[PDB]
């Protein structure tokens, strides 16, 4: 029952900038994936205490959720869009790995990842 | 208590299921005692009652393929009433005819939202799991055993001209003394056959239902005794075992009798897991949907909960902030409700968004978590 | 797997319809009487009547009308049965061998249609052009009366007026015209139609619709030269004939609703009317067109089910609730102010609601004491075989229950009389009954918003202790206000050697649908006075009580409770049993207890003396209205149900599976034709192929006996019935298997596990050639194990042994 503290969202030493890619990801991709009706399990970090999953964090070594991504985008933690895309794919990969294929949460993650990949090809070049 | 200005048609519309669906006006009704082979949905663990509107949200490719198959044929699927659902043990059930469907694109995966209605009770004869995984069921339809007037056998040939009738309890005493007169020819009196008459029990249940639903009995309640009994059973907050025992009843007279007996006895609703924590009372039950105070609803997860709307609810803790996302009652926000002792999920406290609305706050409890109790 | 034998010990005595005409001959005057499943023909003489023929049919006579089409010498008889078997019959007499030949027959039952609330309504056109049948709502069936219609083909016509109350064919019209009273949301109306045979439809009538009385019940077709139709309700007797519109409102008929009528003068100048309470009025029509209507109270007859005017001024009154009457109508009132004088009384044992078997005179010669009749026609009937001697004790109040007490040499009878609200404050009796003329009479002690009304009826229940020898109302104890007596037992309980009358009651109130309060009261009778010994309150109605091994088994709504008799003379609860149904029927046998609901819900429990409570053995649920239950034996339980039917259920003690040990197999079904009421153990013959004897009473006065047979005897009797159905002609040619088939409108099955005794006992009536034909190639006497051939004398001896059980 570790339930490790959620990933850090703000870093005062880290520089703050609002590139075109990051503000697009925050104002388009994250808003769309947040107002979706399959997004509630990823709005919050996996509370392994409630769900009684003592093996989630022992298998998932790099946890991630869309709420952490939101709090990182709002604090300008990201320097480039590669970090945000890596975090999104890390969340999707953790959800795929821990569960068995064909489960409900797996299909919801597949839906969200398909929408994310069809919304990420619309990536405008930096200003 | 308070007054209401919500306009209740929206609960029945299930506006949370996207936009306007593709409505079907046809009706497929099979004959009595006719054994049909019907597919069974996998993720439906509900004891459906005829007439009860059932919403569904399915996204499994297996589920969507079966739905596309059924839309092309007769739009009828079986809903098993499981005695022990941990092993899919079914003996009774109720058919459900689809009347609205909507597949949604610009969406991650292929998903279909459906509104169906219960049709015909049935007994389960054979449950066969295909190589696909989806299961079929060979199934005998159960007939509606409506019995004739209990005095038509005794009836005097000369009194046949007095069997048509052109301060309510005076009228009911007149009705009793005029209809069941020939009871003096039997070993039992008139007030005993009044307990087994259809209209007397219907009026008693109407008196009991005027407490909850403020809609007049002129149009909202059905006229047929069988339809009336089914409409009453659709909104009876009882556990699964008693709902099974109620669906077993074929004769509508015994259905109405057991319904009024339950309404007389069960006064308090406690938590099912606690068994010793009063959640609410029958007096606080008020109707917010046209279907009644308790109606079935579906969430984005895909689960179907039988929500009963009450004015007050005791012994409950509140979890989470209010949220209007996929709210079953438009204009209100829900908040998770746990039991005060076992923390089991009991329902949701629905609070109004606009301040002009009424009621400003009510409760919607799921039927699966409640248990009726007599003091 | 039932093996049962039912036999009729008393043919039905109730009269459910009668007519007059010229059936046997044109010069004769014939009176035809219907007794449910019996038809009686008489020739009217100046003496009174003369019995010429009595026949039995395979159907309950619902419609019975006489008519003569243009071309016949004498009248023909149309008859419809409860199973919708229609037949037109003719009389034939050659010397002494009389035969009722079938002129036409047919099954007119449609494939679809809900039976109407007014029942079967069969009428005939004056010019004999068609026969009209009202069976289903919104469907009028027509049978054209032509010389070729031998299968009785009928066609349906649609009605816009769904709820039809009554209908009659009008007199004096070119086209066959019907006049009927119907109801719509606007009120009750009368309307006429013209039935077309070319178009098979309806045309507008000779006069448009009228808005009549809200309680317009009866319609009378007036013959020429008057014409038109009379509409009679509770408060107005109007008349319509084209433009002729006459209306009266005589207050003399406001005291009771008129039910039946009959035509006196063939031209339609005088009519007899009978109300519910039995009053007989005269309706006079005064004279090209009608002048005025007048109602004059002739007198007081029995509660008339039907009326008919013979001749000489003699009238016959058929009554189901009481004895049938032959009366005389004088032209001058007597001393009491009546025009009616009784001439003769015909016995009518219906309705039988309870009875008991006693060894009265001879020890062994059993006699049956039955509570018969209702209202002023109520009575006690003492029946013993000599064909059957019957003693009548009229009580002038409705009886309900009855039992016998041997040590006190008396009978306990539950009765109820009707009283009206007093003008000041109380109740007043309409007539002095047995409860208001007893040698001693007391009331009970003790343990009501919106009280009384303006002149409404109320029931008052009494327990009457009556001597077995003199039949004088010894004691008439009255119960409490707003109380209904249900059960009655006479027994000894505990170590107390005193025999007690135990009565169960129920507090019935206008606001309470189901009674939540009741009493169990224990009386003792001695020295010509009744003292209330014990009283115990319960939370419901005490529908029935039973003596159970020195204890008292009572039913209180949905509860079965056992009471012990303490030394302090108080009822002490031992063990309860809570069920899913309200225990209406209670029966016992040793340690088995049988519980029955109104909707055929059967339960069988067993008492556990070492454990001290009740344990569920078996049960069965098949929704159908019931009436009476009886325990045949350990594994056989008999009952009656809707549509005049009997059934027998079996259990399986050993059996195989615990899930199926708790089920009752429907091993026997049968269609009786009489609504059964109360079964009871006993036998009327001096004290074998049979084992057991249970008598049963019915509504139309019929009394029967049920007994148990073996396997070989059951198979032999089934073969005998199958053989006798072929050679015996049926009145109207109705199939015997179609008559004895369990006929409910929800399901129709053949009869199994039951041997009809009336068919087996008619074996001796036919001639010897038919005997040698029926016994031909039998050899189903599998009693020895192999085949035993049969002869005629063997079967004659066997049948005469089967006639020596009743
Ligand atoms: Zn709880």
């Amino acid at each position: 029952s570790m339930n490790p503290p959620p990933p850090e969202t703000s870093n005062p030493n880290k520089p703050k900038r609002q590139t075109n890619q990051l503000q697009y990801l925050l104002r388009v991709v994250l808003k769309t994936l947040w107002k979706h009706q399959f997004a509630w399990p990823f709005q919050q970090p996996v509370d392994a205490v409630k769900l009684n999953l003592p093996d989630y964090y022992k298998i998932i070594k790099t946890p991630m959720d869309m709420g952490t991504i939101k709090k990182r985008l709002e604090n300008n933690y990201y320097w480039n869009a590669q970090e945000c895309i890596q975090d999104f794919n890390t969340m999707f990969t953790n959800c795929y790995i821990y569960n068995k294929p064909g489960d409900a949460i797996v299909l919801m993650a597949e839906a969200l990842e398909k929408l994310f990949l069809q919304k990420i090809n619309e990536l405008p070049t930096e200003e | 208590p308070n007054i209401i200005n919500f306009d209740t048609s929206l609960p029945t519309s299930h506006t949370y299921l996207g936009a306007d669906m593709e409505e079907f006006h046809g009706r497929t009704l099979h004959d009595d005692d006719s054994c049909q082979v019907i597919p069974v949905l996998p993720q439906v663990m509900m004891i459906l009652i005829p007439g009860q509107t059932l919403p569904l949200q399915l996204f499994h490719p297996q589920e969507v393929s079966m739905v596309r198959n059924l839309i092309q044929k007769d739009r009828t699927f079986a809903v098993l009433a499981y005695s022990n659902v941990q092993e899919r043990e079914a003996q009774f059930g109720t058919t459900a005819e689809i009347y609205a469907y909507r597949e949604e694109q610009d969406f991650g995966i292929e998903i279909v939202k459906v509104k169906a209605i219960g049709r015909q009770r049935f007994k389960v004869l054979e449950l066969r799991t295909q190589s696909d995984g989806i299961q079929q069921a060979k199934v005998q339809i159960l007939p509606e055993c409506v019995l004739p007037s209990t005095m038509s056998a005794v009836q005097l040939e000369s009194l046949n001209k007095c069997q048509i009738f052109p301060c309510s309890y005076k009228w009911w005493q007149k009705y009793q003394k005029r209809k069941f007169h020939c009871a003096n020819l039997t070993s039992w009196p008139r007030w005993l056959y009044s307990l087994y008459d259809a209209e007397t029990l219907m009026d008693r249940i109407k008196k009991q239902l005027r407490e909850w639903d403020e809609n007049l009995k002129d149009d909202s309640l059905p006229s047929n005794p069988i339809d009336f009994s089914y409409r009453v059973a659709a909104c009876l907050p009882i556990d699964d075992v008693l709902r099974i025992q109620l669906l077993k009843i074929g004769s509508a007279i015994q259905r109405l009798r057991c319904e009024l007996d339950i309404m007389n006895k069960c006064t308090s609703l406690c938590c099912k897991q606690c068994q010793e924590t009063e959640i609410t009372t029958k007096n606080e039950i008020f109707s917010l949907s046209l279907c009644g105070p308790m109606a079935a609803y579906v969430n984005p997860h895909g689960y179907v909960h039988e929500t009963l709307t009450v004015y007050k609810a005791c012994n409950l803790n509140l979890i989470g902030r209010p949220s209007t996302e996929h709210s079953w009652f438009p204009g209100y926000a829900w908040t998770v409700a746990q039991c005060k002792i076992c923390a089991s999920h009991i329902g949701w406290k629905f609070t109004a968004t606009k301040k002009d609305m009424s009621p400003q706050k009510f409760w919607g409890l799921t039927r699966s978590a409640l248990l009726p109790t007599i003091p | 797997m039932s093996y049962n034998y039912v036999v009729t010990a008393q043919k039905p005595t109730a009269v459910n319809g009668c007519v007059t005409g010229h059936f046997t001959s044109a010069e004769d005057l014939n009176l035809l009487i219907a007794k449910n499943t019996r038809l009686e023909i008489y020739v009217v003489t100046a003496e009174g009547l003369r019995p010429v023929k009595e026949v039995g049919m395979y159907g309950k006579i619902a419609v019975m009308e006489l008519f003569r089409p243009k071309g016949e010498s004498k009248d023909l008889l149309f008859i419809l049965t409860a199973k919708y078997n229609a037949c037109i019959l003719e009389y034939k007499q050659s010397g002494e061998s009389i035969d009722i030949i079938t002129r036409a027959h047919g099954n007119v039952q449609d494939r679809i249609g809900r039976p109407s609330e007014t029942g079967i309504i069969g009428i005939i056109d004056p010019e004999c052009r068609m026969i009209g049948l009202r069976l289903y709502d919104g469907l009028f069936k027509v049978i054209p009366l032509d010389r070729d219609n031998k299968e009785l083909k009928a066609f349906n016509i649609r009605l816009e007026e769904l709820h039809v109350i009554d209908v009659k064919f009008l007199y004096g019209c070119q086209a066959p015209t019907i006049c009927f009273v119907y109801q719509d949301p606007q009120g009750r109306h009368v309307k006429t139609y013209e039935v077309s045979l070319r178009e098979k439809e309806f045309n507008k009538g000779p006069w448009k619709q009228e808005n009549v009385e809200a309680e317009a019940s009866m319609v009378i077709a007036v013959p020429e030269p008057f014409g038109g139709a009379i509409i009679i309700g509770q408060e107005s007797i109007t008349y319509h004939n084209g433009d002729k519109y006459l209306a009266i409102a005589p207050p003399i008929i406001k005291q009771s609703t008129i039910v039946c009528h009959n035509r006196v003068d063939p031209n339609g100048s005088r009519y007899l009317l009978g109300d519910m309470e039995g009053r007989l009025f005269m309706l006079l029509l005064e004279k090209v067109t009608l002048k005025d209507l007048r109602v004059e109270l002739l007198g007081e007859t029995s509660i008339a089910e039907c009326l008919t005017y013979l001749d000489n001024g003699v009238v016959f009154v058929g009554s189901r609730l009481g004895d049938s009457q032959l009366v005389k109508l004088n032209v001058d009132s007597n001393e009491q102010g009546s025009y009616v004088v009784a001439m003769e009384t015909f016995t009518n044992l219906g309705p039988i609601v309870d009875m008991c078997v006693v060894d009265l005179e001879r020890q062994g010669q059993g006699q049956l004491v039955t509570c018969s009749g209702a209202f002023k026609e109520g009575s006690l009937r003492i029946i013993r075989n000599g064909k059957l001697h019957i003693r009548t004790v009229p009580l002038y109040e409705s009886p309900r229950k009855i039992c016998y007490q041997e040590v006190s040499q008396c009978f306990g009878v539950l009765s109820s009389r009707i009283e009206v609200q007093d003008t000041s404050g109380g109740t007043t009796a309409l007539r002095p009954s047995a409860s208001t003329q007893a040698l001693s009479s007391s009331v009970s002690s003790s343990k009501a918003p919106h009280e009384t009304s303006f002149g409404e009826e109320v029931e008052v229940h009494n327990l009457l202790i009556i001597d077995q020898h003199t039949f004088e109302v010894l004691h008439a104890h009255q119960f409490l206000q707003n109380e209904y007596a249900l059960s009655l037992v006479s027994c000894k309980l505990g170590k107390d050697p005193n025999t007690y009358f135990i009565v169960g009651t129920a507090m019935v109130y206008p606001e309470e649908a189901e009674p939540k309060q009741g009493r169990i009261v224990v009386f003792q009778y001695s020295d010509g006075k009744l003292q209330t010994v014990a009283e115990k309150e319960v939370k419901g109605a005490v529908y029935s009580m039973v003596e159970f091994n020195g204890k008292l088994l009572a039913s209180i709504n949905s509860t079965v409770r056992l009471y012990e008799w303490t030394t302090e003379k108080e009822l002490r609860t031992e063990c309860n049993h809570y069920n899913n149904i309200m225990a209406l029927y209670l029966k016992t046998k040793g340690d088995f207890i049988l519980v029955g609901d109104l909707m055929r819900s059967v339960l069988l429990l067993a008492y556990k003396p070492m454990e001290g409570n009740f344990e569920e053995i078996a049960r069965d649920f098949n929704p159908n209205w019931m009436s009476a239950v009886e325990i045949l034996d350990d594994d056989n339980f008999l009952g009656a149900e809707n549509a005049f039917n009997l059934f027998v259920c079996q259990k399986d003690s050993a059996a195989t599976t615990d899930e199926e040990r708790q089920h009752l197999q429907e091993v026997g079904l049968f269609h009786l034709g009489e609504f059964v009421n109360v079964f009871c153990h006993g036998s009327l013959v001096m004290q074998t192929p049979t084992q057991g004897s249970v008598l049963f009473g019915t509504v139309n006065g019929m009394i029967g006996l049920v007994t148990s047979l073996s396997e070989s005897w059951y198979n032999l009797l089934l073969d005998m019935q199958n053989r006798l159905n072929k050679v015996i002609k049926s009145v109207g040619k109705i199939e015997h298997s179609f008559w004895r088939s369990f006929h409910t409108e929800r399901k129709t099955e053949p009869a199994t596990g039951f041997i009809d005794g009336d068919l087996i006992e008619s074996f001796l009536d036919i001639s010897r050639p038919k005997m040698q034909e029926v016994v031909a190639n039998l050899q189903y006497d599998d009693g020895s194990g192999m085949k035993r051939e049969a002869t005629a004398d063997d079967l004659i001896k066997v049948v005469e042994e089967l006639t020596r059980i009743h």
